């Protein structure tokens, strides 16, 4: 789980 | 939106907190929850970012924290600087973001201020142009909410009104207008038309007749 | 300094477009991505969507991917954002703010809105350009006198006395919206009573949109 993930599109 | 309660007040040197509710979608399920500082007609300031990281040059009196899907701003050492709207925001997936409905921080202590009203009758100028409008000038109060309620004669009159949202003035207490729009002949077929301005619990009245 | 500059105020009919720049400085454009964030006014701040200022994709919310495109040219360190088919709800400050750009699977430390434009103004209405119609609002103590600046469009209109010699005790009121789209606003200057009669009292009112310049002299009836 990945409370940190790749929010750019 | 996230939720915010609409406000939240504290006197100086004492600490208030803000929470922010999403859901298990955004506050509950990443660390990117930010909060803004917003102050009236300037763009937001950056806060908290990562939950709980102050940006550079923030003061200490800021922090934050989440737990489960709602999100807390604490600000310790309330200063009159500190009025301000405040808002949340979360990442909510798929590169979208969302923000809160704001709140608004009251520092309480400025004194309470009686409105000062004036009201105006139709000009005959305009009575000559076919529209009549009774304008009501309410200023110097503070709180900053008034309510207005107008008469012709005794009777309730609500067609026809246009009231302002108060406005801050130069010396920080507030004013608004109402104005009541009637025709020539309805200005002339009543004894008078009255403003009445109620401020926390109290109602001044102003009145004025063809 | 590190800054974003925003394009100036527009004035739009329903069904027009809009497009507002946001002009990067200070910083290296491409390690960022750019958001539009809107405000109607009183209300809250409304995430429209973003761009990666050097690759150039996009996210939009699901409420505008009909009708927002944001674009961005690197060699003028600028985004734009377009928004079409305006309708009233769009008249809002439009912001464009930075945001981190992330090139790993893992990014804290990348994200929060932390430089915002000025803001840009945009104004949808169905309403034509108007100057304002003025009328006097005719009055020991203090007497209270004024002028109605009625029925204008767009905002603004300035408001002195006595051609700016008159500043104390003038009180200019924002000005109220009414359902014809036309604005109205007062403004009242207290003064003592004993000089009615004698010292004269004229509200200079300017309203450059319209180029309308209107001096009204206010006495008792």
């Amino acid at each position: 789980g990945n409370p940190d993930p790749n929010a750019n599109p | 939106a996230l939720t915010q309660p609409a406000s939240v007040s504290g006197s100086p040197g004492q600490s208030i907190t803000i929470s922010c509710t999403g859901t298990s979608s955004d506050v509950g399920s990443y660390n990117y929850v930010s909060w803004y500082q917003q102050h009236p007609g300037k763009a937001p300031k950056l806060m908290i970012y990562d939950v709980n990281t102050r940006p550079s040059g923030v003061s200490i009196r800021f922090s934050a924290s989440k737990s489960g899907n709602t999100a807390s701003l604490t600000v310790s050492g309330l200063q009159a600087e500190d009025e301000a709207v405040y808002y949340c925001s979360s990442y909510a997936g798929s590169s979208t973001w969302v923000f809160g409905g704001g709140t608004k921080l009251t520092v309480l202590g400025q004194p309470k201020a009686a409105p000062s009203v004036t009201l105006f009758p139709p000009s005959s100028e305009e009575l000559q142009a076919n529209k009549a409008t009774l304008v009501c000038l309410i200023s110097d109060f503070y709180p900053g909410a008034v309510t207005v309620a107008w008469k012709a004669d005794s009777s309730p009159v609500k067609a026809g009104v246009e009231t302002t949202t108060p406005s801050k003035q130069s010396n920080n207490k507030y004013a608004a207008s109402s104005y009541l729009s009637l025709t020539p002949e309805q200005w002339k077929s009543h004894r008078s038309y009255s403003c009445q301005v109620t401020h926390e619990g109290s109602t001044v009245e102003k009145t004025v007749a063809p | 300094q590190v800054q974003l500059v925003q394009s100036g105020a527009e004035v739009k009919k329903p069904g027009a477009s809009v497009k507002v720049s946001c002009k990067a400085s200070g910083f290296t454009f491409t390690d960022y991505a750019m958001h539009w964030v809107r405000q109607a006014p009183g209300q809250r701040l409304e995430w429209m969507g973003w761009i990666n200022a050097g690759n150039g994709y996009t996210k939009y919310s699901q409420k505008f991917q009909d009708r927002l495109t944001i674009t961005r040219d690197t060699f003028a360190s600028t985004v734009y954002m377009e928004l079409s088919s305006l309708r009233s709800e769009d008249t809002t400050v439009y912001y464009c703010a930075r945001d981190g750009f992330c090139p790993s699977n893992t990014c804290s430390g990348y994200y929060g809105m932390d430089v915002w434009g000025q803001g840009t103004t945009v104004t949808v209405s169905s309403a034509s350009t108007k100057g304002p119609s003025v009328f006097p609002l005719a009055p020991g103590g203090t007497a209270a006198l004024g002028c109605l600046v009625k029925d204008y469009f767009p905002e603004p209109v300035t408001v002195s006395w006595n051609s700016g010699a008159l500043t104390s005790g003038v009180h200019t009121f924002p000005a109220v919206l009414q359902s014809s789209g036309l604005y109205s606003l007062s403004s009242v200057v207290t003064v003592p009573s004993s000089s009615l009669g004698t010292q004269t009292y004229i509200c200079n009112v300017n309203h450059k949109p319209s180029n309308t310049k209107v001096d009204k002299k206010v006495e008792p009836k």
